[PDB]
């Protein structure tokens, strides 16, 4: 007592979810045509980096992109003519994120050092310089994304996640319910929920103004290593070191499909949605990328390279291309 | 913060030889291509040279060759310009101009003060006329004329618009003919087609009143279109 | 002049020159394509195929060319550079075999200095060095090889013998730290590898020592030739297939690149 | 062909990458050690002998080394472990003396197996440092012996209990050609850099005999 | 204690959800997926003219 409330409460609440739910999700959607075999070709291959890359991430643009990897330098791409913009050497070698701002004026990196930097793209110097170091959190960082020119939301080691205010540079927002160590996050097109992934294997979706936890979702039986959102913000998708992926809706909070294969026995780096949510894309711990039909469940598609191991990989906002990044220190660009 | 001076020029009999030297401060020089741009005592303005961020490559103009060369020590912040048989109508107005040239940028953003001397095929460039009466707080348009289609095969239109107030170096408003460069009033707006130009201007004011300039930058050498000037009627 | 077995000598001419252009050309394809081998070291190895793809692509069919009806058919061009050229490429391939081996000894002994030492620049040095030398050798001054008994008797012994020599003084005391390091497993490997270090410095005696044995031979002293030296020579040129195969077949990174280039 | 701009913009793409290729190349040299200790271990100790990662960097006969310490990170390792996959060699520490404190000789053997048994991180040798010699020599000439380890079947004293845990250390390896250099610090001595030098040319040297290597 | 009551007050946030039926959910999903398959260019592949990736 009253741990048995607690337990209790669980209790009804899966069972309204039970009652409140029938499909299946086994035969419908049927009716509708598979897509059938998608075939991919590497277009460019940016081969600048000396180690392994950790992330990437694309401007609003769509021909700008960052990626950032353990010999501790930042570089901005021209995705159209492989040429380098920008190259940022860090202060700290061990980065495991990094961010593109939507305004395209700043740039966030941030990993092992606890510590989140912020760099300004436009200066009348002609150079890249920091504005900020975020130091409040006392795990390493996980992720990071922009809700604006001036606000960024962080997830960290000590199983709670931050909202900051650039200029100011102070905490003005805490989420502390994970009870694990938190792996990723992903921001709505909304711009008001975000969502974030755990080693608790549990899913919690938050308010933004609000602070507060509001969906917990779970039945996953690993860590979670990466989310993504629907393109309309109304559902997501979680990778694992299960070598499962699974989706979640908001307002019927159930697993709706599973996307899991007998052959594929390793983890799940990332995951990314098409411009029209039809294709679902995943990296795999086995050296290669799979392509999954978004409801059919299907493996589609398949992708080559790299040599190891697909560890980030994202989608354009125009849906133009696909980039990828490994261990073998390359970039790939499909189309 | 970011400025360039530059004094080297005074009264040379002709045949002579001079250095000219601009210094730079407030800014990473090392990363910045530099050109010289010349004015006559009248109006007009002309590309003279250029000398690339890694001083890798280099350009002239037609007069200037054989006889003028440019030179930087990046670990000393300064450029150099050398004279050498200098002849009658070298007599003009100088300026360095810093610029940087990757995806996005905005080059020929800054200009120095300037230094004066004293003595003793191409695009074409063409704007007509010089001069458009005009009240302050009401819309004018100008437009400039090229020979060849600046559309380049990227989509890149390269036109490039400067305003020059009176007794001041002139400055940067719009490049490739379809941005706004920055610190800049927004009632700017450039546009045009493939092969003409022309500006808005929205609530002018006194402080707009001057002479602007259309420059290409599609190829080398750089060609400016003549000088049209405003007036308070 | 045969009529008969023609056929089979230019077809054997052929197997031989689609195997060592193939192997060396899948050697620079697996050297550049791979961010593991990425080490200074491995320009070596890039060099050294390339002056084989060079010998076999050109230097062969010329020598096929003569004596299999007996007669050089071109004039005096260009005999007195094919010759020459000929002479160039297969003492470069000789030094660059040196070189690497050289390489090795300094990695493995005075470890720390030598690390240090290691920049790409030195690499590029010594691979200059070692073509000027091969063309410094080469340069001076019915088509058939030099006879002058001075200049055949310093190139043969500046060509052959001191790398020779300078492979079985580094790779004997190889051996001999690899055994005194040595004391499941363990022993497993001593005979694991004293096999990979008889295969390095067997092939190379076995082929160019005998066409460099007989050619000083006759040459100064008693003059004895047989039919034998064309097979001599022809093992002379054959060896050069195999060379990139035993310096890379010992590495799984390169044999990995391998793999993944040939599935 | 391509315009003035992408020409100056491709002119500046090659120098963004000899640049960064050069300073690759200078970073190439230097080697990286992590030293990962246990609770109270004198890694501490170590360090001094010299939040979140702290990196110490220092030079031995014109020698570069780099060691990282992951204390602070009180995060699931499994979790950031593959960071230093590319590592010369990890420094581990333990004590000896105390082992009756819960215990402390087991929960440091588990820890010890379970790094060395990963799958990447496999083939980097160990440098093993068993510090606080008088602890651990006081305590058998007043606490015999005990063991916490049963079935030792030994002396009392002193180097057959000190080779008996030693080499239940070097025990738990299931690998050939990776070795574990092991030495004995009494938390006074002024030498345990000549060591590590000497276990780190011994590296290098395996690694190089490593291509052709030839085993 | 203080963490089993403030669990507890989580856990009764969880009661004012509605929910919807995963059917018409579902249905909602496929709907949009439908109206939204036009524009994509990696589900219906597009002409070698206009991409920027040649
Ligand atoms: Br190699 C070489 C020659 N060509 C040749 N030998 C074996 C096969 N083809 C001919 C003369 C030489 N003299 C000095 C050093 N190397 C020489």
């Amino acid at each position: 007592q009253l741990r048995q409330e607690a337990e209790q409460l669980k209790n009804q609440i899966r069972d309204a979810r039970k009652a409140c739910a029938d499909a299946t999700l086994s035969q419908i959607t049927n009716n509708i045509d598979p897509v059938g075999r998608i075939q991919m070709r590497t277009r460019r291959t940016l081969r600048g980096h000396l180690a392994k890359i950790y992330a990437m991430h694309w401007g609003t643009d769509s021909r700008l992109l960052v990626s950032a990897s353990q010999d501790g330098k930042l570089i901005i791409w021209d995705s159209y003519t492989t040429n380098k913009v920008h190259a940022i050497p860090l202060r700290s070698s061990w980065v495991m994120t990094c961010a593109y701002a939507p305004s395209g004026n700043y740039v966030a990196c941030g990993g092992l050092d606890n510590i989140c930097s912020i760099y300004n793209l436009k200066t009348r110097e002609g150079n890249v310089r920091v504005s900020r170091e975020l130091a409040g959190h006392t795990g390493y960082l996980s992720c990071c994304r922009f809700l604006d020119d001036n606000q960024i939301v962080t997830s960290s080691g000590d199983t709670t996640c931050a909202l900051w205010d650039i200029e100011t540079g102070q905490q003005t927002t805490t989420f502390t319910g994970h009870t694990g160590d938190v792996m990723s996050l992903s921001l709505a097109p909304d711009t008001r929920l975000f969502v974030s992934g755990a080693c608790d294997a549990s899913a919690k979706l938050w308010d933004v103004r609000e602070g507060m936890c509001r969906q917990t979702f779970t039945g996953h039986e690993s860590d979670i290593n990466a989310i993504c959102f629907f393109p309309n913000g109304n559902a997501f998708a979680t990778g694992s070191d299960d070598a499962t992926c699974r989706l979640f809706d908001l307002r019927a909070d159930q697993e709706l499909m599973t996307y899991s294969h007998d052959n594929i026995i390793c983890g799940i780096t990332s995951v990314s949605f098409s411009k029209s949510g039809r294709l679902l894309l995943a990296g795999y711990d086995d050296f290669n990328c799979n392509v999954w039909d978004a409801l059919k469940a299907d493996r589609a598609g398949v992708l080559a390279g790299h040599d190891n191991r697909v560890s980030c990989l994202g989608v354009t906002d125009d849906g133009m291309a696909v980039a990828t990044g490994s261990w073998d220190s390359f970039l790939k660009i499909w189309n | 913060d970011v400025q360039l001076v530059e004094s080297g020029g005074g009264l040379v009999q002709p045949g002579g030889s001079r250095k000219l030297s601009c210094s730079a401060s407030g800014f990473a020089f090392s990363s910045f291509g530099m050109h010289w741009v010349r004015q006559a005592p009248e109006k007009g303005l002309e590309w003279v040279a250029y000398i690339s961020s890694g001083s890798g490559t280099i350009y002239y103009a037609d007069t200037v060759k054989g006889r003028f060369t440019i030179s930087r020590d990046d670990p000393k912040n300064t450029l150099f310009l050398q004279m050498t048989s200098l002849r009658s109508e070298d007599t003009a107005m100088y300026y360095c101009v810093r610029s940087i040239y990757y995806y996005g940028s905005s080059p020929f953003d800054f200009w120095g003060q300037g230094t004066t001397l004293t003595v003793s095929s191409d695009i074409v460039m063409t704007q007509a006329t010089s001069s458009v009466p005009v009240t302050p707080g009401e819309s004018v348009s100008i437009s400039c004329r090229s020979s060849k289609s600046l559309l380049h095969s990227n989509g890149n239109t390269y036109l490039y618009w400067f305003l020059q107030r009176p007794g001041q170096s002139p400055q940067l408003l719009i490049y490739r003919m379809s941005n706004l460069a920055s610190g800049v009033p927004d009632r700017f707006s450039g546009s045009g087609s493939g092969t003409a130009f022309t500006l808005t201007i929205s609530r002018l004011e006194a402080e707009d009143v001057g002479v602007y300039y259309c420059m290409q930058h599609l190829e080398y050498p750089l060609t400016f279109g003549a000088g049209t000037k405003l007036e308070l009627k | 002049y045969s009529l008969q077995v023609t056929l089979t000598l230019v077809c054997l001419a052929g197997l031989l020159m689609l195997l060592t252009v193939f192997g060396n050309v899948l050697v620079i394809i697996a050297v550049f394509t791979s961010r593991a081998l990425k080490a200074p070291q491995n320009l070596f190895l890039v060099s050294l195929a390339s002056a084989d793809i060079l010998v076999a692509t050109l230097v062969i069919p010329f020598s096929l060319a003569n004596e299999v009806m007996g007669y050089w058919y071109f004039g005096k061009a260009w005999c007195e550079i094919y010759l020459a050229l000929d002479v160039l490429f297969c003492t470069s391939s000789i030094v660059h075999l040196c070189a690497i081996s050289l390489d090795r000894y300094w990695s493995i002994t005075q470890a720390i200095e030598y690390n240090l030492k290691r920049t790409p620049r030195r690499i590029k040095a010594i691979i200059i060095t070692v073509w000027v030398i091969s063309a410094v050798i080469s340069f001076p001054p019915r088509c058939e090889i030099n006879d002058q008994k001075w200049y055949v008797i310093s190139s043969c012994i500046g060509s052959f013998f001191a790398p020779c020599l300078i492979m079985i003084l580094v790779y004997v005391r190889i051996y001999q730290i690899a055994k005194r390091r040595t004391r499941r497993g363990r022993q497993n490997r001593e005979k694991r590898f004293t096999f990979v270090l008889a295969v390095v410095i067997g092939v190379f005696v076995v082929c160019w020592f005998p066409f460099f044995f007989t050619y000083t031979l006759t040459a100064v002293g008693c003059s004895v030739p047989r039919t034998l030296f064309k097979f001599f020579f022809w093992f002379g040129y054959c060896n050069s297939s195999l060379n990139p195969v035993i310096y890379t077949i010992f590495n799984h990174d390169f044999r990995r690149a391998f793999k993944k280039i040939l599935c | 062909t391509l315009s003035a701009e992408e020409r100056a913009a491709l002119e500046r793409s090659k120098a963004i990458e000899k640049n960064l290729k050069e300073d690759g190349i200078s970073a190439a040299k230097d080697v990286k050690l992590l030293l990962l200790g246990a609770g109270e271990s004198g890694k501490s100790t170590i360090v001094k002998q010299m939040t979140g990662i702290v990196e110490t960097h220092f030079t031995f006969k014109n020698l570069h080394f780099r060691l990282f310490d992951v204390g602070g990170q009180r995060s699931e390792r499994k979790k950031w472990i593959h960071c230093f996959e590319d590592v010369t060699a990890i420094i581990f520490c333990v004590a000896l003396s105390g082992y009756d404190q819960v215990n402390r000789m087991h929960e440091s053997l588990m820890l010890f197996d379970s790094i060395c048994n990963n799958k990447f991180f496999i083939d980097t040798s160990i440098i093993l440092f068993l510090n606080k010699k008088d602890l651990f020599g006081e305590k058998i000439k007043k606490s015999p012996l005990t063991i916490c380890f049963p079935e030792y079947t030994g002396p009392n004293t002193y180097e057959d209990a000190a080779a008996y845990i030693q080499a239940q250390f070097e025990s738990k390896n299931r690998s050939p050609n990776k070795e574990i250099y092991c030495h004995m610090t009494c938390a006074t001595d002024t030498n345990n850099i000549q060591v590590v030098f000497d276990a780190v040319t011994d590296i290098i040297i395996a690694n190089n005999l490593r291509g052709c290597g030839l085993y | 204690i203080a963490q089993a009551r403030k669990l507890v007050e989580q856990l009764k946030m969880e009661a004012n959800i509605d929910r919807i039926k995963v059917s018409k959910a579902a249905a909602d999903l496929m709907a949009y997926c439908e109206a939204h398959a036009k524009e994509d260019p990696l589900l219906t592949p597009v002409p070698a003219s206009e991409n920027p990736f040649r």
